[PDB]
């Protein structure tokens, strides 16, 4: 039993027709200070996955190391470790909530919120969650922390069951997501401006954008806002 | 631990060690049992090579497990004491969680499998 | 609960869902949470159901009584003022949270108002377990000088995001349009959803099924 | 202080027929008041004609399934591919449950199949392995609203015969697989209304001497 | 501990056409010790049906209370108290007691004598009055209620149909209860006859 | 619950009820509270159900090798503190069971053992156990003869089960009836309570403050 | 305190109670009678918090007094169970409540009826054939529930009271040293001498 | 929360964030902290948002009712009276507010009033969560006798730093501008002061 | 359990346990022999929690019957004491403690002495002529304290002994349902089955 | 405690207070916060004294034996060491630990490992008690590839601020320079620094 120190908050994504996107911005809080601004918590895993994730970041470095060490591993005596036997999306997962459940039945969790985005060999979309307490969960949308309050509710007006993901198009996904994203901004005390963001697509692959920010912001109307009730 | 199979089969299938305790049991003192119709009596040979010996406090030949059993042998002497020792706790064990005496054939049952476990465990004689 | 308040050009807009609670069980499917304090001032409430009921009555006779006095129309800041300070005496202990809309001869007006007294001023607000569902529409599409048929169309849609993605908000949307210069016109129901439920059996008993031991008339005539 | 303990919700029934046997739950996964997941299975095809759920919190509910198809594994590999009867499923689940005994699995579990005379079978457990075979039982969220209706609507408690006043009870006479769905629908159509954990979906897993067959309904998603 | 939850027993309304019944349990008890089984929680003040679960010196104060005030109140208006306005004057006076409750579930039950409207009403301990067409329900076994009358209600019941089926509700959520049962009585309401009704039930 | 078990004449009654209840919610009517132990042994649930299911069914496995390794019927005694020498290892760690270990056997007799989770083990000729365990004893006392007739016996624990089946909030459903011999134990069937009631009051002349 | 118990037969109430005062580790005294006399034909025992019992009994016993003499009239057996309730009701919302259990045994003289009502110290009232307070009801209650009838002797009465207390002696761990019991009929109360 | 007043050459300016937060969520983004009590005297507030309303709303009160009999009220006079609320009341209150006036007769005048009820004369305050950020910047490039211009950019830049750090503050950056001239209004939106 | 007293006189040592076993509500057995014969000569009486009181008497009784076996000698009864209170003494500071108090009653063959230890479950001997556990010598210590003598015979013991009872059964709030005496002499250990 | 660790264009200078504190008390005004792992690889210190000490020895320890097997460690392996200890004890310790060190290939770095045990790359540190009041004055005043004289007054004037304002922290302010030609110590005390 511990409480987390460090912390990263939301991680949000969705399902559209060709792949997954997910995306998480660069804090890295230490309770009500915004203490490290610079930190990535969007870990790739090779070309086919990435693993957004929230929560204590000494947990986060951890289970860094642990996907690194896992492609190392992979790849002994593995002749086809860059062809038919490369790490899937599914592999990573099911190895990390297999971690996490182990961990929290030890009652020394992991204090974290875990994203798995990326694409199957067959082409199909993969997207589950799994937390400290080794629950998991699929969804057309996944989002953590303040995000399954804030962004699920706008990404699911894009994608509200199975059948609307053929019918989402990258440009469509990529728009609700940075939406939500400023949303979040506007709305969560323990979030930052900048971003990463991170696509995986079964024919353009994996496309990392680092250093994103959230613009457009509606502020003008402040001006008019006086006192609290009374005052003019 | 000390581990090495002392016990162990010879090609034309005997357990030698086996057999040589059986020559230290040849050398021992005679015992005899006798059952009638109400009553067992065991005899003992007692080798008259010792006098000057104290009959009062030497060891007894016939040594009682519980109060309705009694065990007398043949063999090493020191040997003995430890299986009348292992039996007499069993014995006790026996009516601590049984709330019953053992019986007889349950005390031999016993004792003879103590004697077994020591041809196939490492590292005992 | 889901309840949002929405400012447009000559007026404001109050909306809120119908789904009432007893914890995780559901008492009453199309209950109305929008409320009058005076004829143009609606409020709606979540916290202790009958806190915010009991404080807007309370509050709502006072104003009525206080028109009446000052040949007045009612303020919303009277109404805001008399509630806080209320609120404020018993520190929370009265688990009042409100939306206040309305107009008056000064203009029209948005507050919210929480247990412990303080106040708030917006164009746009939202509140109860679907608070964040909601804000996250009013957020993305919230602007300056919406119409009064925009600003319905944003306060529904805010309601909605509550009623599907929040487990104490479901079922319909009430809304209140308070313009300038006219009546309060109180909209109940609506948005429901089309289409009814219909039941594989119908469990309508066969008469005499029940037992019974006796039978008596009650006389309820003096 | 960490709690190593969560609660997703959920609601699942199983129902024993003559010569069949259903286990329903809904698909909906939840946390306090948000939604996980709208479409997240929990009723599994765990082999050798066996269907299991374990409601409640879901990690452990997941693991213990894990756990039971692996031994339902091991069980052919060391017995010459042996067909595993429910009733010996029943008995290992039981060993399962309480090696946990001091840290249990927080669920509820049900099982469903056929007996080794073909017959319909259900079996309950609580979350430290005691079990009974069970000819109906709901469990879950809204288990207190579901299993009254099937006291009375399944086994006839309550209802006596017309003309007769009490001294003549309704004969219990079979219910046929169609007739048993209309009462799995029912039921959380019901519970869907009035509790704001159950909705989304209803999937059913039905079983025969020719297999397990699924069936998916939609329920409310508010 | 739990002051709601000490003595037991449960009480249900429901609207039918032309007429509304309330229904109760007869159960008082001491915990796990059954006490009294002509422990009856409905009340009538006029034309006016007030069904009270939960803390069971409470629910005879409450009734005591009601008779007072509902005489008074005749005296005063020259006529009977009607449902809505009775509704009304529970939930003004529960939540009088807002920092020290009377630890009770309210039911309100009747036909407007003017406009013949069947009327139904709820409150939970401080007054929030619950408002609902259907039916409405109380007690120690109200989970059991609310699923006995979401699947077996259907609306413009006639008196001798909805007496079945809120008598089924009771009796099966009654039995699903350690703290209900040991007898029920199911008033029929029309405008101006009323039957009551005791109920035959297993007696653990 | 509400468990009994008494020694007479013609060897062992035993009678439990069949109510289970996870507060005030009945989880069950129809459950088992009497482990066959084996074909000659019983035992009685009270406390926690998977504990004594489970430990019941465990002293049922011993019970066997034991009599595989002596060839010979075990004792009620030696069952009974299997048992309860099990559950004293386990004593602090939160077992809950309170039960009635019930044989026949030659150099016995009919015998009768209260075992219990906190490791107390006591041989007696009549014994009650649970939340109705005071209603079940008051009609034992007032009625127990040693010669009691086999019917006599049976009736007098359906009937004082059905005592605290009344009373007691977390005791009823049915009765379930057993009647152990030296040739084993013999089932005398499941008692909906709903029906007994009503068959003893008009029968007995009982229960007159009830109505029926 | 600890046993009270009451029967309503034909035509009386018998009310028994323990005589055991038990502080802490001592027995204090063996022959404690635990009721008070309200009226002619009523009776109150009582049983709960030491110092409470007494003060709040005779607190109850002076006011029925006083109303017998300003109106020269006896109140009903229905009328004083109604007063002592509301007086519990009242005192337990109070700042420190009166932690008494009552039972009040009365024969009514206008309907020539025993009546025997039970209540506690929330205020729970309760006429019944047969009652009790404490732990008491569960050891005599399925005795009572088996035996009585409505058209029992006196003598019938005391004797089914007999068996409850035979049974309480067997199977409570404490001893009470005995009861003291009094009937209440159309002649008045008088305290049974020897049982 | 992340408040201060300045004084200056030419009077005195308050200025404040707009974030209100409920835990972590940010319950508005686009709160007035600076709350007027007369025409010249203004405060800023931070703690209970409750108890500071209601301190401010008796304090108006107070000081409208003593311009009724005695004219015009001092800054000393006003922070006075919110000292006497919060010192007799500290048991019942969480409150830290600055005031800050502007008299012809005594210039700018700054006073803040922290937990405990006490009183202290300053040539600038800063409060609030956020304010433990920025002890240093602000003891480093407060001046006296700033101009309007300079005073400006000295609060904006120090609560630009104390919005960076501090996740209890944020939105826009309020400003009251208390002069001879009057009474001006500011605002600065972040990405003006972002970038800074 | 409750009341488990003992007292030595010039030929013998006896032993009076009581008889009652209560389960919280309810008094489960009224024949309860809380004692264990732990040699021809030497018996052990015991109160304390329940199971461990019993597991532990049993516990030491093989072990002394063990030692009688191997040895063919019984242990005097201070051996046997000093045996007992170490194995409390050890039991004291281990996971969880035997809550066990016993008196230990025996005749010394070899002496010619009767004997009584008293340990409690700590592991506190102590030789007495007279002694208990629990509360059962605040009741009855007065009255060995003023009639005790070295030399009472047998019979002046046990009515002393009655007296100490009768004590009990006045002033104790518990029902103990009587006592069990024991007399340990020179031709070993026997019941008193009429007390 | 204040400390701080700055990169600049010749390597990296390490800064602390002198103050170790019992409550109130000031147990030791002359406290040298600034320890040697290996020859151009020191840390600071913050948190438990005991811990940190103890973690610092190991640590001294483990680069000894992997400099008489691998040869001279960088300072990304040394702060992976602290970071191991930190993280894997992370309920047993209470440690806020700065590393810096000079490479000839990597030059100035520094790692900053906070209570959890993660690990930050930064181009300037700060942490201790004293470090909440100086973060705006540090971020207004950091720049990258400062000279040595710009990178000793940044220090100077930072941790002056920290002292000033915190309690905890004071006595002398302690510096390291580690460049390539070698170690300098450096002291400076109130009478300098708090006229700043
Ligand atoms: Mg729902
Ligand atoms: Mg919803
Ligand atoms: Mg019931
Ligand atoms: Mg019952
Ligand atoms: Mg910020």
């Amino acid at each position: 039993t511990q409480q987390p120190i460090v912390t990263g908050t939301s991680v949000i994504s969705m399902k559209y027709d060709n792949g997954v996107i997910i995306a998480a911005d660069n804090l890295g809080s230490y309770g009500s200070l915004l203490r490290f601004n610079g930190v990535e918590r969007l870990i790739p895993v090779g070309d086919n996955t990435v693993v957004g994730i929230s929560g204590d970041i000494s947990d986060m470095q951890h289970i860094e190391r642990l996907l690194k060490d896992l492609v190392t591993e992979n790849a002994y005596d593995n002749p086809l470790a860059d062809a038919e036997e490369a790490l899937e999306p599914s592999y990573i997962f099911e190895y990390l909530a297999t971690v996490m459940y182990q961990r929290r039945s030890k009652m020394n969790p992991l204090w974290n919120a875990i994203i798995v985005a990326g694409v199957q060999s067959n082409g199909d979309q993969f997207l589950r969650y799994v937390n400290l307490l080794g629950v998991t969960y699929s969804s057309p949308t996944l989002a953590t922390g303040f995000g399954a309050h804030m962004a699920n509710p706008l990404l699911r007006k894009v994608v509200d069951r199975e059948s609307d993901i053929p019918k989402t198009t990258v440009q469509v996904a990529e728009e609700a997501i940075v939406n939500a994203m400023r949303v979040l901004y506007y709305r969560d005390a323990r979030s930052s401006r900048n971003f990463s963001l991170a696509i995986i697509d079964k024919n353009t692959g994996l496309t990392f954008k680092k250093n994103l920010q959230v613009e457009n912001m509606k502020w003008d109307f402040a001006k008019d806002i006086k006192g609290y009730g009374t005052q003019k | 631990g000390y581990d090495r199979a002392l016990s162990i089969f010879s090609p034309d299938g005997h357990i030698f060690q086996v057999e040589y305790a059986l020559e230290a049991v040849k050398r021992g003192t005679c015992a005899v049992g006798v059952k009638g119709k109400n009553c067992v009596v065991l005899g003992c040979e007692r080798r008259s090579t010792l006098k000057l010996q104290d009959t009062r406090i030497t060891p007894s030949k016939v040594s009682k497990i519980d109060s309705h059993v009694v065990l007398s042998f043949s063999g090493l002497n020191a040997d003995s004491r430890i299986l009348i020792e292992k039996a007499r706790v069993e014995a006790q064990s026996h009516r601590l969680t049984l709330e019953d005496p053992v019986t007889v054939e349950y005390l031999t049952r016993y004792v003879a499998g103590v004697q077994q476990r020591y041809t196939q465990s490492g590292g005992v004689r | 609960t889901t309840i949002v308040g929405v400012k447009f050009n000559n007026g404001v807009v109050i909306a809120a869902d119908t789904r009432s609670t007893q914890g995780p069980i559901v008492a009453d499917k199309n209950c109305a949470k929008l409320h009058r304090i005076s004829p143009k001032i609606w409020c709606a409430g979540a916290g202790t159901a009958a806190d915010t009921e009991a404080v807007t009555q309370l509050i709502g006779s006072n104003i009525e009584l206080h028109s009446l006095y000052t040949s007045r129309e009612p303020r919303v800041v009277s109404a805001l003022q008399m509630l806080k300070q209320h609120l404020f005496k018993y520190q929370g202990h009265i688990g009042a949270y409100l939306i206040v809309a309305g107009v008056d001869p000064t203009g029209s007006h948005l507050f919210s108002i929480h247990a412990h007294g303080s106040t708030d001023v917006g164009y746009y607000l939202s509140l109860g377990s679907g608070s964040l569902a909601a804000m996250a529409v009013l957020e993305s599409h919230w602007k300056q000088d919406l119409t009064k048929e925009e600003a319905i169309k944003l306060a529904s849609d805010a309601i909605q995001a509550g009623i599907w993605n929040d487990l104490g908000s479901a079922s319909n949307v009430d809304v209140c349009v308070m313009e300038i210069g006219k009546d309060a016109e109180y909209l109940r129901n609506y948005l429901t959803p089309n289409v009814r439920e219909e039941k594989q059996k119908s469990y309508k008993f066969p008469r005499g099924t029940t037992a019974v031991l006796k039978e008596s008339i009650v006389n309820i005539c003096d | 202080q960490f709690n190593p303990y969560g609660d997703n919700g959920g609601t699942i029934l199983g129902i024993a027929g003559e010569d069949f046997a259903v286990l329903a739950g809904d698909t909906r996964n939840i946390t306090d008041y948000s939604i996980n997941s709208r479409y997240e299975p929990k009723v599994f095809d765990c082999g050798d004609n066996i269907v299991m759920s374990a409601n409640g919190f879901a990690a452990d509910g997941d693991a213990l399934v894990k756990r039971f198809k692996n031994s339902v594994k091991w069980y052919h590999f060391d017995h010459n591919d042996k067909k595993l009867s429910i009733n010996s499923a029943a008995r290992n689940i039981q060993h399962l449950l309480y090696g946990k005994r001091f840290f249990p699995y927080y669920v509820h579990t049900i099982i469903a199949g056929l007996d080794e005379d073909g017959k319909g079978a259900v079996y309950s457990f609580d979350p430290v392995g005691s079990y009974e075979r069970e000819q109906c039982r709901a469990g879950g969220a809204a288990a207190s609203l579901i299993m009254p209706f099937l006291d009375n609507q399944v086994n006839f408690k309550n209802q006596y015969e017309p003309g007769t006043n009490g001294k003549v009870k309704k004969p219990l006479k079979y219910l046929s697989v169609e007739e048993v769905i209309k009462l799995v629908r029912d039921s959380f159509t019901s519970a869907t209304e009035r509790h704001i954990q159950v909705g989304d979906g209803l999937e059913i897993l039905i079983v025969t001497k020719d297999g397990v067959r699924k069936e998916f309904y939609e329920l409310k998603r508010d | 501990s739990d002051p709601s939850s000490i003595n037991g027993g449960i009480v249900v309304a429901m609207t039918g056409k032309d007429c509304v019944a309330i229904a109760c349990d007869l159960r008082l008890g001491s915990q796990s010790l059954g006490v009294s089984n002509k422990f009856e929680k409905i009340f009538h003040y006029g034309h006016v049906f007030l069904g009270i679960t939960g803390l069971a010196t409470d629910v005879t104060t409450l009734n005591e209370m009601f008779r007072y005030k509902t005489n008074l109140y005749k005296l005063k208006e020259e006529r009977a108290i009607e449902p809505e306005t009775f509704t009304q004057l529970v939930s003004s006076s529960l939540y009088e007691r807002r920092f020290g409750p009377y630890f009770v579930g309210p039911v309100v039950a009747g036909i407007n004598s003017k406009s013949g409207k069947p009327f139904i009403a709820g409150f939970d301990l401080i007054g929030c009055i619950d408002e609902a067409k259907d039916f409405i329900v109380s007690g120690t076994a109200s989970d059991q209620l609310f699923g006995m009358c979401e699947s077996l209600y259907e609306p413009n019941l006639e008196p001798e149909d909805l007496f079945e089926t809120i008598s089924q509700a009771l009796l099966n959520a009654a039995d699903r209860d350690a703290l209900s049962g040991w007898g029920a009585v199911v008033y029929i309401i029309k405008k101006d006859e009323v039957v009551k009704r005791y109920l035959k039930m297993r007696q653990d | 619950t509400t468990t009994l078990a008494f020694r007479f004449q013609g060897g062992i009654i035993v009678a439990v009820d069949s109510r289970a209840t996870a507060g005030n919610w009945v989880a069950s009517q129809t459950v088992k509270k009497v482990i066959e132990i084996n074909p000659f042994l019983l035992g009685t649930m009270a406390g926690g159900a998977a504990d004594c299911q489970f430990w019941e069914t465990w002293l049922g496995s011993q019970c066997r090798l034991h009599e595989l390794r002596e060839k010979e019927r075990i004792s009620v005694a030696a069952a009974s503190k299997i048992l309860s020498n099990l559950v004293y290892q386990y004593k602090g760690a939160g077992l809950s069971m309170g039960t009635m270990i019930c044989g026949y056997t030659r150099k016995e007799g009919p015998t009768i053992y209260y075992v219990d989770s906190d490791g107390t083990r006591l041989k007696g000729d009549i014994f009650c156990v649970g939340s109705g365990q005071t209603f079940a004893y008051g009609v034992l006392d007032s009625n127990y003869k040693w010669d009691l007739s086999v019917e006599d016996a049976l009736y007098l624990g359906k009937r004082s089960i059905l005592a605290a089946a009344h009373r007691d909030a977390y005791s009823g459903g049915s009765v379930n009836l057993y009647h152990v011999t030296e040739d084993g134990w013999i089932y005398h069937g499941n008692h909906d309570v709903g029906e007994l009631f009503w068959k003893v009051k008009e029968e007995e002349g009982s229960f007159n403050n009830v109505i029926g | 305190m600890d046993i009270i118990l009451g029967i309503r037969v034909q035509d009386s109430v018998i009310l028994a109670s323990s005589k055991a005062v038990t502080r802490g580790i001592s027995v204090l005294k063996d022959s404690d009678d635990k009721t008070r006399q309200l009226s002619p034909h009523t009776l109150m025992s009582f049983a709960g918090e030491a110092g409470d019992t007494v003060q709040f009994a005779e607190y109850i016993q002076a006011n029925i007094q006083l109303y017998s003499i300003r109106e020269d009239y006896e109140l009903s057996p229905q009328a004083v169970s109604s007063f002592v309730r509301q007086e519990l009701a009242k005192s337990i919302r109070s700042r420190r409540p009166y932690q008494v259990n009552v039972l009040i045994g009365g024969y009514d003289k206008k309907k020539n009826k025993p009546e025997l009502y039970q209540i506690d110290y929330l205020g729970t009232k309760v006429e019944l054939p047969y009652g009790a307070h404490g732990y008491s009801g569960f050891y005599t209650f399925s005795l009572l529930d088996h035996h009585y009838r409505p058209d029992m002797t006196t003598e019938e009465g005391l004797d089914l009271l007999k068996l409850c207390v035979q049974e309480l002696e067997k199977r409570m761990p404490m001893d009470f040293k005995g009861v003291i019991v009094k009937i209440v009929d159309k002649d008045g109360i008088r305290q049974v001498d020897d049982f | 929360t992340s408040i201060m007043a300045v004084t200056f050459k030419d009077g005195v300016i308050l200025g404040a964030d707009s974030r209100t937060t409920t835990g972590a969520y940010i319950a508005n983004r686009v709160t007035d902290k600076l709350t007027r009590v007369h025409d010249k005297i203004w405060c800023c507030r931070s703690g209970s948002a409750a108890d500071t309303q209601a301190i401010a709303d008796i304090v108006q009160y107070h000081l409208e009712l003593y311009t009724s009999q005695y004219g015009t009220p001092s800054t000393e006079t006003a922070a006075s009276v919110f000292k006497e609320l919060c010192y007799e009341n500290k048991d019942n209150l969480t409150a830290g507010i600055i005031v800050a006036g502007y008299d012809d007769k005594n210039k700018g005048e700054v006073y803040t009033i922290p937990l405990g009820g006490s009183v202290h004369k300053l040539p600038y305050a800063i409060a609030g969560s956020g304010s433990t950020f920025i002890y240093g910047y602000c003891d480093k490039n407060f001046r006296e006798n700033m101009s309007k211009e300079e005073t400006v950019d000295f609060i904006k830049h120090s609560l630009s730093q104390a919005i960076k750090w501090d996740g209890s503050s944020g939105g826009v950056i309020r400003m009251v501008v208390l002069t001879a001239a009057g009474v001006e209004r500011l605002i600065f939106y972040p990405d003006e002061y972002e970038q800074l």
